[PDB]
C-alpha cells in the first residue's frame, strides 16, 4: 500500500476566501471529482492490505 | 508570534443504513477532541 491522502480541493485552491470559493463554483464538479478520485485511491489501500 | 491556521479536517459520517436507523455517528478526522468542545 501507499499513504492514504485526502486533499480538500476548496481549502487548497481557496484558503479561507469566500471570493475564491464563489469563483471556484464557476468550475462546478471539478473540485468534487478530484476528491472522488483520491477517495478511490484511499479506500483501495485498505483493500490492498 | 507564530501563526497556525485554525483547526480543520475532513468530516466523515457513519450510518447503520437509514432503513435500519436514523441514528448516525460523526468522525471529525484529524481533530483532537478538545477542539470540537472549543468549537450549522
Ligand atoms: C429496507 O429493508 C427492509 C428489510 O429490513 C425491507 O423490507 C424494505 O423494503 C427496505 N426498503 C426499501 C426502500 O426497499
Amino acid at each position: 500500500s501507499m499513504t492514504k491522502t485526502s486533499v480538500d480541493c476548496t481549502m487548497y485552491i481557496c484558503g479561507d476566501s469566500t471570493e475564491c470559493s464563489n469563483l471556484l463554483l464557476q468550475y462546478g464538479s471539478f473540485c468534487t471529482q478530484l476528491n472522488r478520485a483520491l477517495t478511490g485511491i484511499a479506500v483501495e489501500q485498505d483493500k490492498n492490505t | 508570534l507564530d501563526i497556525t491556521p485554525c483547526s480543520f479536517g475532513g468530516v466523515s459520517v457513519i450510518t447503520p443504513g437509514t432503513n435500519t436507523s436514523n441514528q448516525v455517528a460523526v468522525l471529525y478526522q484529524g481533530v483532537n477532541c478538545t477542539e470540537v468542545p472549543v468549537a450549522t
